[PDB]
């Protein structure tokens, strides 16, 4: 069993010892002579070798080299030389990073089906990110036309789509992007909750329609009975929102923890009412595209098993105008209307 | 993130 | 001398009281007599109307009417009636811009004014242009020599299978164009192989930094913009974390070499540790992943379009900002002035 | 976000 070093690994001397790894993994390694033990060690994964191979290579004691390897694959930072064995060639390193076979991550993503329910500005960033990364199946609903004023978000639209069906146009944009995939059509808009029943099986729904106000209490509910997962993306005005990620019999559901306040006495609760029909968010591509993007990572570590999504029993606002992300507890309760 | 659902 | 209540604010019944406006500026009122209140003074000012004529409308007394209309008016919940008025394309992006009480058209007419220099057209540079291009920045120049390869499809977004083999510069600009046909857009056959090429990009507003090539890169353009008096933002990613910022403004902020928070990946004290150190590292290719390319691209864009804007302030003006993937946590390193930098300082 | 700059 050969083992190699990751090409996403990069150090760096820094105070006392050194950096070992990028993004997440990085650590302060401050022995220095332990930080030139890690780097002895990895110079002899940077072609494949053997544990053994490596050892007699390296020019350290074996209580040392052995540590060192340990600290090194226990963090990905070597991986086995199989994993390094194309489109998405690029996911890769990602996936590797996280200690997981690159082939068998994407093979589950090619043998996966998604519902992308609502194809506005979310839903447009979600589906071509699924697409490009090897989504097997995508499911496109949404019965509402292209209209001017999308192109500010909706990244797949052009002036010339102006006009035409929404589902139709992302699909052809898809096909153009990944040709290896396939994508379905679904004109519908759910007006009533009975029209999620033409809503097909999938390995998820991505939820990101906003009308009606209630539609994600309809999702919930259906999804619920129909063990169907799903994932809540959007916005309230400058906030991203992604989460929960509901998983049948796993999470709580978004009735359970009642994190949200419902928009709709005699004189005050008619002005209510009529306030909130008259609400239009404050849309903005930068929090449309981030709250898409971590709701797209969430799906493509859903199905590829390869590190915990993160709105698992978790409702997570990102900030615009302040640096600052807060989750809301999803967990599970056993006294929901809908799953308890 | 508490009035009402994402949009 | 009319107010009208934003199209954006929206209120909810909620514990003792309830809530007011959404997003950033949500507020939770205790008292049910206050909240109360807050909604009867802003249901008289659904329709265009002077405080006078509103008040006219209200069954509550003047004092908790000016109280309430006080509340409405310090976060932008009712704006000068003049804002609304607009069918035009950004219209959406006007909502935006009224909740921080600005102007829309004003801020409109900025960016129609801006130009702006998209330095290195990958992943980062395809958002960042799209957002820009589509949010109605008037000149884009977009730099770039590499061609599109099939790797590429994973991040950029304006990239097709049959654009394979193309200049990304010359398939971006064709893309912005379909989108936004209102606005200019240019292209330059540039990398920056040496300090020296950095003369050869023209000056704009500001400049989206993304290229990582050389690795010493945004040293480079951070010593050259010191010097040149020029505004940049950059963006990318050090593998699952999405990275944006500094902002660098000329004698307001801080440059990327003030603090010295980020370590020089080549270079020890032992030679034999030093090689294997710069070998390791000339072998780094970075764990790309669309999403997190996407973040870090779209609060780029978000800054840069304030920043020419003007209603808010730039989140990452003397700031790093990092946000991670795989756990919900967000850093900023901090990049303010320093009196003793050898760069912008003495 | 401190080993060598973004990429
Ligand atoms: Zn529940
Ligand atoms: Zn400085």
């Amino acid at each position: 069993m050969d083992y190699i070093l990751g090409r996403y690994v990069k150090i760096a001397r820094y105070g006392s010892g050194g950096l070992v790894g990028g993004g997440g993994k990085e650590q302060y390694v401050e022995n220095l002579v332990l930080w030139e033990n890690i780097i002895k060690t990895a110079y002899c994964f940077i072609t494949p070798s053997s544990y053994t191979a490596a050892l007699e290579t390296a020019n350290i004691p074996e209580k040392d080299f052995s540590n060192c390897f340990r600290f090194l694959k226990e963090n990905f930072f070597i991986i086995p030389g199989e994993y390094n064995n194309n489109r998405y060639s690029r996911n890769f390193l990602h996936y590797q990073s996280y200690g997981a076979n690159p082939v068998l991550v994407q093979d589950k993503l090619k043998n996966a089906k998604v519902v992308i329910l609502g194809c506005g500005g979310i839903g447009n960033h979600v589906s071509v990110i699924l697409a490009t990364s090897g989504i097997g199946e995508i499911i496109l609903i949404d019965n509402d036309q292209i209209e001017n004023t999308n192109l500010t978000r909706q990244v797949l639209f052009s002036e010339d789509d102006v006009g035409k069906n929404k589902t139709e146009v992302i699909k052809r944009e898809l096909l153009k992007r990944n040709s290896e995939i396939s994508v379905s059509e679904i004109a519908l808009n759910i007006n009533d909750y009975t029209d999620l029943h033409k809503v097909p099986e999938a390995d998820i729904w991505v939820v990101s329609a906003d009308h009606p106000f209630n539609l994600i209490n309809w999702v919930n509910k259906y999804c619920v009975r129909a063990n169907q997962p799903y994932i809540n993306a959007g916005y309230v005005n400058d906030i991203a929102v992604f989460g929960p990620l509901y998983v049948p019999g796993k999470t709580g559901c978004y009735e359970c923890q009642k994190v949200v306040a419902d928009l709709y006495k005699e004189n005050i609760d008619h002005k209510i009412k009529l306030i909130n029909s008259r609400f239009k968010p404050a849309t903005f591509a930068p929090v449309n595209n981030v709250a898409a993007a971590l709701c797209a990572a969430d799906v493509i570590k859903f199905i590829g098993k390869y590190s915990e999504p993160l709105s698992l029993n978790k409702r997570i606002g990102i900030w615009s105008d302040e640096i600052k992300i807060h989750s809301q507890n999803m967990g599970r309760s056993p006294v929901c209307s809908v799953c308890g | 993130m508490r009035t009402g659902n994402a949009n």
